[PDB]
């Protein structure tokens, strides 16, 4: 009945030494049962990395969307759009639904091109910007992530070391979550190389 | 959320915890509730948080517009009347509660306005679920004819107040000090009394701790040359 | 399970270094309605105890009337009823807290927030809370209803900790009750000018204080207010 | 009434000239010299204030507006025609740029903006 | 939640999962969701955890005494219908049970009995309650015969249990085996399903959808 | 509807779907087929709301159809479920929602696979090995997670689905009356006429 | 809150208390509860704060309007776009609103604007929650033709008696005089009016 | 209508050692947005070794820890002061909150002690009296932001060795009572930094074979 | 209802209007509302006719053998055992009872019994849906140590105006009157108290 | 519990029940015999709420048993289904009334006549020829109307209740995975096992 946790999957996103990390879980569901191990939640458009859970319909409509509007950005302004430009785009296109909103936890993680400032940001589903220095988290198993996040991160990780911080604060939070699991992903984005890892996890 | 407005003898200063809570589970522990509407126009907000931002940004670039179009600096009135013709006309829909605070070539201001459009003037006014523990303390401290320093001590004070007894509120103290004839002063983190202690532990793992499957670079560049 | 009719709001109290203070107006609502402005809402158990009642004014007297029988019923065969035998603070807030929590078990409670306040036999200073939930705590201050919302902050500027409770003399703990009862009438619709107050002593005992009034108040600002945003008249 | 001119005022005639076009141009040449010089750290814009009258008080009529806090304009031609496009370009960038992006556009968007509106006065009825 | 047992030829397989949620929060992964009533008597726990494990302890001190006063073991048919005709007295009050009682005695041999909370007592080969049991039934249907070995068919049990712990979103946690024979249960141990997933995919070569 | 199964192997899609047709007390139809052929090598099942059902599938078909000829060319399965899921989508936010679930199997003539698609009515796509709507997942996936592998010929994918359907048969309450059986490959649409 | 308006020789006067609840909290206690619609028209308010300020400013909007063409408009003129908005859109408004004015040629007018859009003129109104603890105070104590000191005595101790019995209604008591010589604005605080 | 439940928010986390187990819990009391109390104990000494907390309804749990206490003093009335074992107090403390099967003691019960082997022991209860012995076991509101921290930090899940890349499990050493005091300690912090119900003041009731020892350390007020 | 008992110098008076309604129907204009439960202890009755009878005939049960074991009960015995009903049987009572008597030690009494089953010890009660429409005339025009003539003119006065604005009060003012002197019995017509 | 089923032929009267028991979402059995013997020529099938059927059912046997065994003899059928409607009229009113609806098959051997009774949970009771609860009448009646003869064999009688099993199995919406069939005549009860 909850739109946000019919099909269930978490989001975690942190930042580093001139790094940052967006992470998520594989599952899609509907409620009980598990559909799909390969559901990911991470998009990126050009260096701009966007997770999002909730409602999976509106999680693939709006990748469609803002990759509609950022291909349209980079036409028109001859440049790949930045992740302070484009969390205020997330924010503004998410609000015209004030009344009839995208059941939607959305994560932006990058890094800007031009000042090399690690940026991460999180939304509600209508809009409100959350912009945090250290880690944002989004999904069914949030408090969890908040929980293991709030220990295990240290400012100016290194992209090796973050990606064991991240990793394990999304495997021991989903594991306490029956919506979330069923595999996970985590980037690591350096200003010009990303890595893409799949982790071993339980399948139940 | 803790938010207050005081006058003063040459202007009106402006103050807010910095605690935005979903349910209670805090989700930034350092928030900017303090916004402006235009430079000299400052307001801060309860309720729903991004009713709060979006009805400040849209009253701000409709005022600038209208700065623009007049020739004139924007006056805090004309900031209050059009916020509440917008909420009034979404009968509490959007849920934005705010205290507008401002110095404009008429003088200086303090209103709060509600989610269904309501306003009210006065010298001490508070917002939010702190609201009861800030009046408190400005109901016991507040004179007529405060200075910039007095006014700055009470607004800080009432939202300690806050921040201490108020579940919803915490963290931090922001500040805005709107005087006449001169530059708003804008005090982010003027306050900081609740800094975190320092862990018994370091949670940093050994490299290699977590099972991988799979490695591989993803290609953010465009399409290549050649 | 009903609803509370005639009611008194809150009840404030804390303590300080040689006893403590309670304080609560004298006014019996009727809803809106500022129906009964003569009600003592502060009653005291022998010379050491006094309880303070918010909530249901019938419920009230119910538990006035108990503790009324209380003390006559410690007095039977018991010939140090004024002496070592003699009601604690502690033993009637038991009482009350037994009470409470069994008229709540059968879904038939007492209306009522109490606050009892009083000094041990030993000179330690008694403050404890019971609701009609059965639902107890203790605190350097405690308020019921509006005064745990407004008078708790201003009273815990003045004992914020344990520690700071011996530093607080009576004089400084009653002028910060008396502000926040100031605080109250502003602020609260269901309040009265009108108040009692009593303070209990390890050593000048019980002092009970009828017929209050809140007085230094500032209303004279009202005058230049004008409108609600454009009006300049 | 309602508006019954909803066809063309502008047409290409047989030599495939848009008259209105060229005459509006050929009223820009009437108008007062204005001029624009960029340097290394900066861009400089400048236009005389041809007064109509003495008793006129000139620093009222602003030839040279501020568009966003980086962006200004000059003109040359028809004063009455910049106004209004000073007007709608301040706007537009709002509109169609701070409230999406949440920053004022580039120049070079903002142009295109107000080209835009200057094109459609070229080909709306 | 995923609880099963079956008939067969070396007596009665029971298996359960170990995972516990309340909403989308999982609560435990370590739950023992078999009562060991007494040494010759199981019972499984699906429902309210409380009224499982209070009424089937219960149950074994009314199993105790039966023996004392009789001087004989307790049928498993009389030992389940002490618990159904207890649950009945209480049926609108909201007890939630899911229960099968497995036993083998002497009269009778291998016997499970499913009683619910409802009222229902039946006497069966296989029954599968939770959450998860549509797919245990499906991997027990399809591989189930009466002449299976002790070995495979506590394998069986333990394969089904994770077919429901994978596709099943509040099971999981571990598989915990029995094996009930004449002269009493024996338990089989604990198996992580995390471990046990990955062991079975390699060994048995099925969920080729995921990918280890 | 009720059970609406899908499994892609090596060289094919194929399409279970039941054939009963009831209307509250009695059962109407014992031989519907609830299918649509959206493009020659591209098939969709569907289950949901009466009506709605029929009403969504005809439609899906006439765009497909209509593209068809326009462009003298046959969309891959691929932007076809994407055309689908849009519609889909779309629809939820509606007025009235088209409460209809559907499968797209499909051959990829360009890329020489097939493609099996899962859609729902609030438009959430998944491309998988097998799939199913409703209830059908919940007794046959244990099944198809123990058997399934992805060199599986037609005719053991037909054998794994002939054990999907003796499970139904055996554990659901409702009587589906059998099912129609289709298969999806490069070369088209067929339907098994004995199953 | 406690609202009323009064006419007598001169003209006519506004009078009201401070306090504005939400639920028992007072939100505001010192509310200016009598605004100005027109130089010497001005309106008592109570029901919705959101309502009866939007309503108002659209009134004063109006009557803004009429005198730049028509000149000053009369105090009836004034009730009756009241009485247009509330009853017009009587299903999403709780407005109660008392019109009072001073012309010239008609001197001191009182009109009251109950929930349902009504209008009904009346030599004087009362109006809110406390008023009506004070319908037989006022009804005994009311004449016709009562001097400047008089009338202010009579809203004084009338507004006295709504804010002793009722909590919605306090703070300080506002009043607005309305005569030829121009307007006049009173206040009187709890210390005064308390002991009466 | 009446409601005769509440909720006075709290959290509770009790830790199984090897000789020794304890019991932390914070000491904030709260109803809705307001502080009660910033120190009123939770966590409570109920004799033979035993420690108990009742999280959730306060009233409710202060009624159950109550008749629990009451059951140990009768329990060595009738059985010769027998001691109560950890276990044996458990399966009483079942029938304590099952009596009330059909009007629940609102709370998530705890206790914590050493078994008759002299090993560290925990049971965990539901309202309506499921238990079950457990190694780690976080209560009430922020429990959803510790257990997942426990499950890595105490069970080293999801923990490898390095090398081996996921083959070779972290091995479960056993820890300290220092060790386990740092975990709750920074459990505590962790939670008071993102639970607005968690904060004041955090006590730690320690039981060894010496007896129950006490310790007390300060959390953010506000 | 209107109803209200006053204390004065010689002892108490009891005043009540005799207005019954079903609704908007008045189902009975002639109603005595003034009942009598001992010889110097009467009763004013308001909310649920069926309860507050019901009571009063219990109450009256009560003082009688009261007064068969003790003499003369009190007037706060009298209050005590009405209270007790109203109090132990809250939940299926809609009873406010304003209790009025006359000792030769106490003298006059009044006490009020609201709706929760709380007593109330007064110089004097107002009570019914008329009440509210009379707390300010009353709260200005009581005086201690009245005279008979003055206190039956300010019931008079007072239940005039209740019943000039409470369409549920009306008919005929019914007044006892309690002193050593005896019981005395009052009516005032319509055309006697409307023209007040 | 579904579908039961009666019919008195010439010299016998036979009761058809379902095997299915269905708990929700799973059929958890398909050899249930909703049946009880309460007297060597007296059966009585049921069907109604889980738990309470055999509850109820178990309730009468032991009732009926203790009768015979005190009196040396066996009630008539009509004397039992008397009993039988009283526990259910009484039931009724009571706090939680059983949910069973019973058909009750004797044969009489002071009369030499088979006898059907039909007995509803409220405690409505009719003589019947033939007989059945819920919707199973529904689909069976029409034909027991046209081809019912009073002198029926037991084989004929079995015959027209294959074909009201046959309607039932191609209308029904549930599977009820059959049905056990017994029949009660002069020399007792006994089992159809091939059907
Ligand atoms: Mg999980
Ligand atoms: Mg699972
Ligand atoms: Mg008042
Ligand atoms: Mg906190």
């Amino acid at each position: 009945s909850d739109p946000s946790s019919i099909n269930g999957g978490i989001v975690v996103a942190m930042t580093g030494k001139d790094c940052v990390a967006i992470a998520c879980d594989l599952r899609l569901g509907s409620q009980s049962l598990g559909v799909s191990n390969k559901f990911e939640k991470i998009f990126h458009y050009g260096h701009v990395f966007l997770g999002i859970t909730g409602l999976a319909t509106d999680v693939t409509t709006l990748n469609e969307m803002f990759r509609y509007k950022t291909n349209l950005y980079k036409l028109k302004e001859e440049r790949a759009i930045e992740p302070e430009t484009f969390t205020q785009l997330v924010s503004s296109s998410l609000y015209e639904r004030r009344f009839g909103p995208y059941f939607v936890g959305p994560v932006v993680a990058g890094i800007n091109s031009k000042s090399g400032k690690p940026f991460i940001a999180g939304f509600d589903l209508i809009g409100c910007i959350d912009e945090a220095k250290d880690f944002i988290v989004s999904g069914t198993a949030s408090d969890q992530l908040f929980g293991m996040c709030e220990s295990l991160y240290e400012p100016n990780l290194e992209p090796e070391d973050l990606f064991e911080t991240i990793s394990q604060a999304l495997l021991n939070a989903a594991d306490r979550d029956a919506l979330s699991g069923w595999g996970a992903v985590v980037y690591i984005i350096k200003k010009d190389e990303v890595v893409k890892r799949y982790l071993k996890m339980r399948q139940d | 959320t803790t938010i207050v407005g005081v006058k003063f003898n040459n202007g009106v200063v402006i103050a807010a915890d910095t605690r935005s809570t979903q349910g209670p589970i805090v989700a930034d522990k350092n928030c900017a509730k303090l916004h402006r509407i235009s430079p000299k126009i400052w307001c801060a907000g309860a309720g729903t948080a991004a009713d709060t931002e979006a009805v400040t940004q849209l009253i701000g670039s409709n005022i600038e517009l209208h700065s623009l179009y007049t020739s004139r600096e924007p006056r805090v009135v004309s900031a209050l009347q059009m916020l509440k013709q917008h909420l009034f006309k979404y009968q509490g829909h959007i849920g934005a509660y705010l205290i507008v605070a401002g110095v404009d070539p008429t003088g200086s201001h303090l209103f709060s306005i509600h989610a269904h459009g309501s306003t009210d003037v006065g010298y001490y006014l508070s917002l939010g679920s702190g609201s009861l523990a800030a009046m408190a303390v400005l109901e016991s401290h507040w004179k007529q004819d405060l200075t910039k320093e007095e006014a700055i001590k009470l607004a800080s004070d009432a939202i300690q107040a806050g921040i201490w007894n108020d579940l919803g509120s915490g963290s931090n103290v922001d500040v805005c000090v709107m005087e006449i004839g001169k530059d708003a002063e804008y005090l982010r983190n003027y306050l900081t009394p609740n800094v975190r202690e320092e862990k018994q532990k370091s949670y940093k793992f050994p490299r290699g701790t977590t099972a991988v499957l799979k490695e591989s670079i993803v290609n953010i560049c465009d399409i290549q040359e050649e | 399970t009903q609803q509370p009719i005639v009611t008194g709001t809150s009840v404030i109290s804390m303590k300080y270094d040689n006893g403590v203070i309670i304080a609560a107006d004298n006014l019996g609502s009727y809803g809106s309605l500022l129906r009964f402005n003569g009600v003592e809402r502060l009653i005291p158990v022998g010379d050491n105890t006094v309880v303070g009642i918010s909530g249901d004014i019938s419920d009230m007297q119910h538990i006035e009337r108990l503790l009324k029988d209380l003390v006559t019923e410690n007095a039977y065969d018991n010939p140090l009823a004024d002496a070592e035998e003699a009601l604690e603070p502690s033993y009637i807030f038991e009482y009350l807290a037994t009470v409470m929590y069994q008229r709540r078990s059968k879904m038939n409670p007492l209306w009522n927030a109490i606050i009892v306040a009083g000094v041990q036999s030993n000179g330690d200073q008694f403050l404890r809370y019971v609701n009609l939930l059965g639902v107890t705590y203790s605190s350097p201050t405690l308020a019921t209803g509006f005064g745990a919302h407004m008078a708790n902050p201003l009273l815990r500027k003045v004992v914020d900790r344990e520690s700071d409770i011996p530093k607080t003399t009576v004089q400084v703990a009653e002028e910060a009750i008396v502000n926040a009862m100031r605080v109250l009438y502003y602020r609260d619709a269901r309040s009265s000018r009108n108040f009692s107050l009593a303070i209990i002593d390890k050593n000048t005992g019980l002092t009970f204080k009828k017929n209050l009034q809140v007085e230094n108040m500032k209303w004279d600002f009202a005058k230049d207010i004008k409108g609600y945003g454009t009006q300049k008249i | 009434m309602t508006d019954r001119y909803s066809f063309s005022l502008t047409t290409f005639s047989p030599s495939g000239k848009l008259g209105q076009i060229d005459y509006a141009l050929t009223a820009v040449k009437q108008g007062v010299t204005s001029l624009g010089i960029k340097a290394t750290n900066g861009v400089v814009i400048a236009t005389e204030k041809k007064s109509s009258s003495p008793l006129a008080m000139s620093e009222t009529l602003s030839k040279v507006s501020l568009l966003t806090p980086d962006i200004g304009a000059v003109y040359s031609g028809m004063g009455p025609d910049y106004r209004v496009l000073v007007d709608k370009s301040r706007k537009v960038a709002h509109t169609s740029y701070k409230r999406i992006y949440g920053e004022y556009p580039p120049t070079k968007l903002l142009v295109s903006e107000v080209a835009k509106i200057m094109q459609e006065a070229t080909q709306s009825g | 939640t995923t609880t099963l047992a079956f008939r067969f030829q070396g007596g009665i397989i029971v298996a359960v999962d170990s995972r516990a949620t309340a909403g989308n929060w999982v609560a435990s992964q370590t739950v023992k969701k078999v009562i060991e009533i007494n040494p010759f008597l199981l019972g499984t726990m699906a429902g309210c955890a409380a009224d499982c494990q209070f009424w089937e302890t219960w149950l074994g001190s009314q199993c105790r005494l039966h023996e004392l006063r009789e001087k004989e073991r307790i049928s498993v048919a009389a030992a389940s219908k002490i618990l159904s005709n207890l649950v009945y007295q209480y049926k609108g009050a909201g007890l939630s049970m899911g229960t099968m009682i497995c036993g083998y005695t002497r009269k009778e041999g291998p016997t499970i009995y499913y009683v619910d909370s409802d009222g229902t007592r039946l006497k069966g080969d296989i029954f599968c309650v939770g959450s998860g049991q549509t797919f245990a039934y499906g991997v027990l249907d399809s591989n189930y015969k009466w002449d299976l070995s002790v070995e495979d068919a506590l394998y069986l049990g333990k394969r089904s249990i994770l077919a429901a712990a994978h596709r099943d979103a509040y099971s999981g946690g571990s598989v915990n085996l029995y094996h009930v024979t004449e002269d009493g249960w024996i338990y089989h141990g604990n198996h992580d399903v995390g471990e046990l997933f990955w062991k079975v995919k390699e060994e048995e070569g099925s969920f080729n959808n995921v990918i280890g | 509807m009720d059970i609406i199964l899908g499994i892609r192997v090596q060289d094919s899609v194929i399409l279970a779907s039941s054939k009963a047709v009831t209307r509250g007390i009695s059962v109407l139809k014992d031989s519907d087929d609830k299918t649509r052929q959206l493009s020659p090598h591209t098939l969709m099942s569907f289950a949901g709301e009466a009506g709605d059902t029929v009403q969504f599938a005809e439609y899906i078909q006439a765009n497909i159809q209509l593209y068809s000829i326009r462009e003298d060319y046959e969309l891959s399965p691929q932007a076809v479920s994407s055309f689908v899921r849009q519609e889909l989508a779309k629809s939820i936010r509606s007025r009235r929602p088209y409460q209809v679930n559907v499968l797209i199997g499909g051959y990829d003539k360009k890329k020489n696979k097939p493609e099996l698609y899962q859609i729902d009515y609030l438009g959430t796509k998944v491309e998988l090995p097998y799939g199913a709507h409703g209830y059908s997942g919940f007794y046959t996936f244990s099944l198809l997670d123990h058997h399934y592998r992805p060199d599986m010929t037609t005719e053991e994918g037909l054998d794994l689905l002939k054990l999907c359907v003796q499970e139904l048969e055996k554990r659901m309450p409702m009587d589906f009356k059998g099912v129609i059986v289709k298969i999806v490959d490069k070369d088209g649409i067929r339907q098994v006429d004995d199953f | 809150t406690s609202i009323m308006a009064v006419t007598f020789k001169d003209g006519v006067i506004l009078g009201a208390d401070s306090r504005t609840t939400t639920g028992a909290y007072i939100a505001n206690r010192v509310t200016d509860k009598l605004t100005r619609v027109h130089d010497k028209i001005w309106c008592c308010r109570s029901g919705s704060a959101a309502d009866t300020q939007a309503i108002a400013d659209i009134v004063q909007y109006h009557l803004e309007l009429y005198t730049s063409q028509y000149g000053t408009p009369s105090t009836e003129t004034a009730a009756s776009v009241f009485k247009e908005l509330c009853y017009e859109n009587k299903d999403n408004l709780t407005a109660g609103i008392i019109v009072a004015g001073y012309d010239d040629k008609n001197k001191g007018e009182v009109y009251t604007i109950p929930l349902g859009g009504s209008v009904h003129k009346l030599p004087y109104a009362i109006a809110g929650s406390g008023s009506t603890f004070i319908y037989g105070y006022c009804d005994k104590n009311f004449r016709e033709n009562m001097s400047k000191e008089e009338t202010v005595d009579f809203i004084k101790h009338s507004l006295s008696q709504a804010i002793k019995w009722d909590g919605s209604s306090g703070g300080v008591i506002r009043m607005v005089v309305l005569t030829a010589a121009g307007v006049e604005r009173l206040i009187f605080y709890p210390d005064e009016y308390e002991q009466l | 209508q009446f409601n005769p439940y509440g909720d006075n928010g709290g959290t509770i986390l009790g830790i199984a050692g090897e000789d020794f187990a304890v019991l932390a819990g914070d000491t904030r009391n709260i109803t809705d947005y307001s502080i009660n109390s910033r120190y009123e104990p939770k966590v409570f000494d109920c004799g033979d070794n035993i420690v108990m907390s009742a999280n959730g309804f306060a009233a409710d749990g202060d009624a159950l820890v109550k008749r629990f206490k009451n059951s140990v003093k009768w329990y060595h009335f009738d059985h010769n002061d027998k001691k109560l074992s950890i276990n044996s107090a458990a399966r009483n403390i079942q029938h304590l909150l099952y009596g009330k099967r059909f009007f629940p003691y609102y709370v998530h019960t705890i206790i914590a002690g050493l078994d008759e082997d002299g090993k560290g022991a925990v049971y965990s209860f539901d309202p309506v009296g499921s238990y079950e012995r457990e190694q780690c076991r976080a209560g009430g509101a922020a429990a959803s932001l510790i257990m997942p921290f426990l499950d890595n930090q105490v069970n080293f899940k999801n923990q490898y060795e390095p090398g081996t890349n996921g083959k070779v499990k972290k091995p479960l050493k056993y820890l300290s009572v220092e060790e386990v005091i740092k975990l709750v300690r920074d459990s505590f912090t962790s939670a008071t930094e993102r639970h607005i119900q968690v904060g004041d003041g955090l006590e730690i009731l320690i039981v060894t074979k010496d007896g129950v020892r006490k310790e007390f350390y300060e959390l953010k007020r506000d």
